[PDB]
């Protein structure tokens, strides 16, 4: 169907120990398929999806002077920033970058971001005609200006509608047996007796590919969330993601409910019972 | 603004007493990325936790997975502990094999 | 492939 991916960047300051942490990871999909630590004995870009490895010698140095110079340039942004708002000396404060791109079914552009936080806040960000900028506050505007003066915004688009989908595209060709396949949940429900009068029903969702998912409990058939405890959807470690809704009903009516399972993964809804 | 953060302790597969298995810890909605986690058998720090890589969501907040090899057994004990500036003590929640 | 456009703050 649809496609995306994005880099995410974070450089945390930590006044009195160091010089400000820069780390960046990338992805296709639900699939990290890149990461930079500057923390690392030896900072570069690794690989963490099988189908990147095969990018040749000049990808990765390419890659890893490209971290490198990113770390130095959101220490200056923080240090800016700082700047701006006339903080205290005192503690760490953050500056994150969210960037990629979507395509569509058809393989085109169907929306291009860049968007920058300071201390986990909206800053500024590129709007959704890659031309112009939104500034969340006074210190932000700042920032416009030095952009709009920079011509930072043209660059960004060039990128946006080139680069980051053709790369994209290829990305999706060289992994497509994962990242265009779909991993149906493995369900199922266990029993939990509170007491003699009440028990926990649990249904799980396991191994499913990608994250999205719709859990839900119904009696006799008719839906009833407000009673239904969930957990947030996680990761197995694998690449794959867990998710359970629990709901605590009468000893004698566990008959009465019903779990019901939609994921892209399944040809069709599915419907368990304890 | 800090944000307190929110952990998640489980399994990779359904746990089953003398079978090898990985256990999770999911920790999320927590701001800066500032953030120290160790896992705890029977209450004593483990040696190789790996650690994911920082990442962060939508609302900005960032979410790291940390996990280790473990053999779940009748009475071994299992927690995640972390610590975190929006705290003030640090935070340790127990696996329970059901959750 | 990351960008690499020049930064301003």
């Amino acid at each position: 169907g649809s496609h995306s991916m994005r880099y995410f960047y974070t450089a945390v300051s930590r006044p009195g120990r160091g010089e400000p942490r820069f780390i960046a990871v990338g992805y296709v999909d639900d699939t990290q398929f890149v990461r930079f630590d500057s923390d690392a004995a030896s900072p570069r870009m690794e690989p963490r999806a099988p189908w990147v490895e095969q990018e040749g010698p000049e990808y990765w140095e390419r890659e890893t002077r490209n971290m490198k110079e990113a770390t130095q340039n959101f220490r200056v942004g923080l240090n800016t920033l700082h700047g701006y708002y006339n903080q205290s000396e005192a503690g760490s404060h953050t500056l994150q970058r969210m960037y990629g791109c979507d395509v569509g079914p058809d393989g085109r552009l169907l929306r291009g971001y860049r968007q920058d936080a300071y201390d986990g806040a909206d800053y500024i960000a590129l709007n959704e005609d890659l031309r112009s900028w939104t500034a969340a506050d006074a210190a932000a505007q700042i920032t416009r200006r030095k952009r709009e003066e920079a011509g930072e915004a043209e660059q960004c688009r060039n990128y946006l509608e080139g680069t980051c989908v053709e790369w994209l595209l290829r990305y999706l060709e060289n992994g497509n047996e994962t990242l265009q396949r779909a991993d149906a949940p493995k369900t199922h429900v266990t029993h939990h007796p509170i007491s003699d009068h009440e028990v926990t029903l649990r249904c799980w969702a396991l191994g499913f590919y990608p994250e999205e998912i719709s859990l839900s409990w119904q009696r006799d058939g008719e839906d009833v969330t407000q009673d239904t405890e969930f957990v947030e959807t996680r990761p197995a470690g694998d690449r794959t993601f867990q998710k359970w809704a629990a709901v605590v009903v009468p000893s004698g009516e566990e008959q009465r409910y019903t779990c019901h399972v939609q994921h892209e993964g399944l040809a069709e809804p599915v419907t368990l019972r304890w | 603004i800090q944000k307190t953060p929110q952990i998640q302790v489980y399994s990779r597969h359904p746990p089953e007493n003398g079978k090898p298995n990985i256990l999770n810890c999911y920790v999320t909605q927590f701001h800066p990325p500032h953030i120290e986690i160790q896992m705890l058998k029977n209450g004593k720090k483990i040696p190789k936790v790996e650690m994911s890589d920082m990442s962060f969501s939508k609302d900005w907040s960032f979410y790291i997975l940390a996990h280790t090899e473990f053999t779940p057994t009748e009475t071994d004990t299992y927690a995640c502990r972390v610590k975190h500036d929006s705290m003030a003590e640090p935070k340790t929640v127990y696996w329970d094999r059901d959750m | 492939c990351t960008s690499e456009e020049m930064n301003a703050f």
